[PDB]
DNA sequence: TACCACAACGAGGTACCTCTCCACCAC
DNA sequence: GTGGTGGAGTACCTCGTTGTGGTA
RNA sequence: GUGGUGGAGAGGUA
């Protein structure tokens, strides 16, 4: 018997869910610029 | 093999059914895995639908390659392919070998070509009975047609041998 | 049944007689013979539709229909071979019952 | 696209593991007949599944670029016919 | 984990008392094997937890 | 084509008309000998060929006669799918 | 029917049924099932179920 | 085939997204036919060779056959004919099925992990039935009541 | 794109594939590297014992185990859609059957590890 | 004799995914 | 391996018909 | 001129 290792990168379609029963399927992965950014320049990662 | 490939393509076009997947015959072949001199080890070729599609691709490629010689393509269709393809090949062979043959003569020529193509009637006597022509004339026409068809088919096969190997 | 149906005006009996007439009329018009109801012979399913499949390691998996067929054939062979020697009547009727 | 089928009924197996095809459940066929679309229903019922002599030939047609789809006769129904006949019930078609 | 028990075969002559005292005592055979649930609350069967 | 599917009772006469044999052996294919048994649940005398266009002893391996029944190989050589009908 | 001299306690008992029952219970019971391990909370709640 | 849904807001109503691999798997006989026709396929073994290696050539013919071929879509619980609808697929890079947000109400399909089953009609008859009768544009009002459902 | 760039949600997946040595009544099977009708590059991926070298990236369809039937090949290939890195191989042999060089080597480093651990504990 | 309690048959949602596990005996 | 095969452990829905032996 | 899946059990998704 043999074993294999797979690095599953998260991609659109994968189901993501928080802790309060808030499920979700990742729709797209848009680049960092398109994310809404704070006046300080800090962008968010997730747009619920 | 090019000749084997052509034969298989014609056979798959004719026996298009593809057959139902078999049954506890599989168990026998599985009890042949054990058994011993079964010597029936599945060669593991292409899939049934895959093989049928392969035959179709081969037929299309042959039609494309032999397009420049309509008579050669018709002769190949008459010799190998069946159904409407065989009908078209026989019609073209009749129009070529016996262009101005009368309707009775055209029917006799079609019957002789069918007899050459292992199709009914299978006897020269039956051909004369259904046509009314002398046995000598029928024999002479058949001898000439067989030689002409063999030569044309050899020409087409020679033309395709390099193309078939280029297709594998 | 047709003669008797109107003789009695009671509802239940006339209902039963109506059902009898319906069955008899269906049989007569259908050309069906009631004696065929109790079968003397029965058909067998074609093998492909009741296949047994073996698995890796010499395991075989057989359909239920195959087991049922084996059982009934076994019991029929039992009947014939005990019958030709005129088995005791209790034993023969018992075997008839298990075959049924 | 195509693959092995069950030996009893020549229908795709049902597992992603078995490279199977989804089952057009009885509700799906109801939804299809709610539309006037019947040619597609007959296609998916007969030639896309359960037609030994139809699948091969429509493969031929598709690779030839034709979409003609000779109808055929599902083997699952003939299986039902065979088992009903084995139930001692006479079954036949009036031709 | 294996398991064995101690048993005694006590025959009698059916004289309504201590008759034919033949007490054959010996440790029994390995009566199966208990799966010995793991320290983490589970146990393994054929390599499967 | 066809039409007007029918329902009827089985007449033992027309049952025998349907039947291609009278199975007498409850046992089926031999595991030890990879073959079905005469009068078994899968007997070729009754149901048809295991592999398409073959006879029991392989006397007629040829595909030319698709309907003949060989002498030693009594079960008629024919198409393999016939095991379903 | 076996005499006290005729037999020994170890040969008297066949332990196959006990081992067979233990095995089928531990490998086939509705309650016995592959412990999920996708997340350490999953094992804890599975054992606490 | 089937996969999970993903909202495509850049999708026109008549069109839907489609993963590349599902497209090439489903339309495989069409790819074979086109490849043999245009000439980069002479034997089918070579055609299988290119489709398995996915040369840039195969994407062109794949897009061509997809171009005007309607595709058939349905969710798991189909409670009315709007539960199964036809679309004109659009190739996308991914493994999820992009769906038009307006049509989710008809499918009653949220993007909380719903899987969406796909089918393709083969005959010209079936494709015309899809485009003229089952296209998402065709069915706007509910069959239960004239109220719009998109 | 940060999360995929930062791999905040990337995960590791381990699945196993197993092969056994059967004893066809036709003739018993063996685990050999000499396989017919195979491209040499696939053999180069494999070892002389018929097993993939540990730590080899494997695309889909690549042969993994060297198995021979009569004399066809029952060699194992990774299923399509599966592509990763082989991290471990295990081999087990029935009593009365020889231990392959792979198993010999494996037992070798295991014995070395045990010896070193106990020697350090003594130390 | 027409109600009537009582017993038996017969139905009870789609689709998909993952795992394990499969008749006994027995000269 | 190749013939050969019978019961102590189990009973824990919920209507809705449909047919039946009992009483007014 | 040839192409390879039953049933049970458990869990899960919508
Ligand atoms: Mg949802």
């Amino acid at each position: 018997k043999v074993y294999l290792a797979i690095k599953r990168r998260i991609q659109p379609g994968d189901k993501m869910a928080g802790r309060h029963g808030n499920k979700g399927v990742v729709s797209v992965i848009m680049p960092v610029e398109d994310m809404p950014h704070d006046a300080n320049g800090t962008p968010v990662d997730i747009v619920l | 093999s090019t000749e084997q490939a052509l034969a298989v393509a014609y056979w798959m076009f004719e026996q298009q059914p593809g057959p139902r997947s078999s049954t506890a015959m599989v168990i026998d072949s599985l009890r042949e895995r054990f058994d011993r001199r079964f010597i029936e080890r599945l060669p593991s070729g292409l899939s049934p639908h895959e093989w049928q599609a392969q035959a179709v691709m081969t037929v299309r490629f042959a039609q494309r390659q032999l397009a420049a010689h309509p008579l050669e393509l018709a002769v190949v269709r008459a010799e190998f392919a069946r159904g409407r393809d065989f009908v078209l090949g026989l019609a073209a062979l009749r129009d070529w070998l016996k262009p101005a043959a009368g309707p009775i003569e055209q029917r006799a020529a079609l019957a002789l070509l069918m007899r050459m193509f292992r199709r009914p009637p299978s006897s020269i006597r039956e051909i004369e009975r259904l046509s009314g022509l002398s046995k000598s004339t029928l024999h002479r026409w058949d001898k000439e047609w067989r030689e002409r068809v063999a030569a044309l088919l050899r020409q087409a096969l020679l033309r395709l041998e390099e193309p078939m190997a280029q297709v594998g | 049944l047709r003669e008797e149906i109107p003789q009695t005006n009671s509802e239940t009996k006339i209902k039963k007689l109506s059902k009898r007439l319906k069955l008899m009329e269906a049989f007569q018009g259908s050309g069906n013979k009631p004696e065929w109801m109790v079968l003397t012979v029965l058909p067998v399913l074609p093998p492909d539709l009741r296949p047994l499949v073996p698995l890796d390691g010499g395991r075989f998996a057989t359909s239920d229909l195959n087991d049922l067929y084996r059982r009934v054939i076994n019991r029929n062979n039992r009947l014939k071979r005990l019958l030709d020697l005129a088995a005791p009547d209790i034993i023969v009727r018992n075997e008839k019952r298990m075959l049924q | 696209s195509t693959g092995s089928y069950s030996l009893v009924t020549q229908q795709p197996l049902g597992g992603k593991a078995q490279f199977g095809g989804q089952r057009f459940g009885e509700m799906e066929v109801w939804a299809l007949e709610a539309y006037g679309a019947a040619y597609t229903l007959q296609e998916m019922l007969t030639v896309k599944s359960d037609d030994v002599n139809g699948r091969t030939k429509m493969y031929k047609n598709i690779v030839d670029g034709d979409h003609r789809m000779e109808a055929g006769m599902p083997e699952s129904f003939n299986v039902l016919i065979k088992e009903i006949r084995s139930l001692g019930i006479d079954i036949e078609l009036e031709t | 984990v294996p398991l064995r028990v101690k048993v005694r075969l006590i025959i009698f002559d059916r004289e309504s008392s201590n008759k034919a005292i033949k007490d054959i005592k010996e440790q029994e055979v390995y009566m199966g094997e208990i799966p010995l649930m793991t320290e983490n609350g589970t146990f393994i069967i054929n390599g499967t937890e | 084509e066809f039409d007007a599917i029918r329902i009827g009772l089985a007449s033992p006469e027309m049952i025998r008309s349907w039947s291609f044999g009278e199975v007498k052996k409850p046992e089926t294919i031999n595991y030890r000998t990879f073959k079905p048994e005469r009068d078994g649940l899968f007997c070729a005398k009754i149901f048809g060929p295991v592999k398409d266009y073959e006879c029991l002893c392989g006397k007629y391996k040829r595909l030319k006669h698709r309907g003949v029944i060989c002498e030693k190989c009594g079960v008629e050589v024919a198409l393999a799918k016939v095991r379903r009908e | 029917m076996a005499e006290s001299e005729g037999l020994m306690p170890q040969d008297l008992i066949n332990a196959k049924p006990v081992a067979a029952a233990i095995k089928e219970f531990f490998g086939s019971s509705q309650l016995s099932q592959f412990m999920d391990q996708n997340n350490p909370l999953s094992e804890i709640t599975h054992k606490r179920r | 085939g089937r996969s999970v849904i993903t909202v495509g807001p850049t999708l026109r109503l008549h069109q839907c997204g489609l993963p590349k691999k599902m497209a090439l798997e489903l339309f495989k006989p069409f790819i074979f036919g086109k490849l043999e026709g245009r000439g980069m396929a002479t034997t089918i073994k070579a055609a299988k060779k290119m489709v398995e290696r996915e040369l840039p050539e195969v994407w062109d013919v794949l897009a061509e056959v997809i171009r005007e071929h309607p595709v058939l879509l349905n969710r798991a619980p189909t409670l009315h004919r709007l539960g199964i609808q036809a679309f004109e697929p659009v190739l996308i890079e991914g493994k999820a099925i992009q769906l038009h947000p307006l049509v989710c109400a008809a499918y009653n399909a949220d993007f909380d992990g719903d899987q969406m089953a796909v089918h393709v009609p083969l005959t010209l008859e079936a494709q015309l039935e899809a485009r003229a009768l089952m296209m998402s544009t065709n069915n706007i009002l509910s069959p239960a009541n004239g109220e719009p459902i998109i | 794109e940060r999360v995929v760039q930062e791999d905040r949600f990337t995960t590791i997946h381990i699945q196993e594939l197993t092969c056994v040595a059967r004893d066809t009544k036709l003739g018993p099977e063996e685990i050999t590297a000499d396989i017919p009708n195979v491209g040499e590059a696939a053999l180069n991926k494999l070892d002389e014992a018929g097993i993939v070298y540990v730590g080899a990236e494997v695309q889909a369809g690549d042969i993994l185990v060297g198995k021979v039937t009569p004399v066809k090949d029952t060699s194992l290939r990774v299923p399509t859609g599966t592509k990763g890195t082989v991290i471990d191989v295990q081999v087990f042999t029935r009593d009365g059957v020889e231990r392959d060089s792979r198993a010999l080597s494996i037992e070798k480093m295991q014995l070395d590890q045990i010896r070193k651990d106990l020697n350090e504990e003594f130390r």
